[PDB]
């Protein structure tokens, strides 16, 4: 049916676009974890 | 008063398949117009 084709292609887009969102999230988490470790490592300027 | 005669009978089920129009209205408006296309194309003419 036409409605079943609508829901099929919408569920497929939901899965694909959530996968894209998850890959973007892993990249931004790489950004954030690396910035987290730089701030854990960096001593302040008056000490340096 | 009882006879037996040959009558032109149906043998298969009828169809009703939606169009894209009906799928669109079913999702947006929670409803179906039946004969939506005949209904549509007799709008501005005299034979409403």
């Amino acid at each position: 049916t036409v409605i079943d084709q609508i829901l099929n292609i919408n569920a497929l887009h939901t899965v694909l676009r959530s996968l894209k969102n998850s890959a973007d999230s892993l990249e931004r988490g790489l950004i954030h974890a690396f910035m987290q470790t730089l701030l854990r490592k960096s001593p302040p300027q008056f000490i340096v | 008063y009882i006879s037996t005669q040959v009558v032109s009978a149906p043998i298969s089920y009828g169809h009703f398949i939606m169009g894209k129009e009906n799928a669109v209205t079913a999702i947006a408006y929670r409803a179906i117009m039946a004969d939506f296309t005949q209904f549509t194309v007799n709008a501005g003419t005299e034979q409403q």
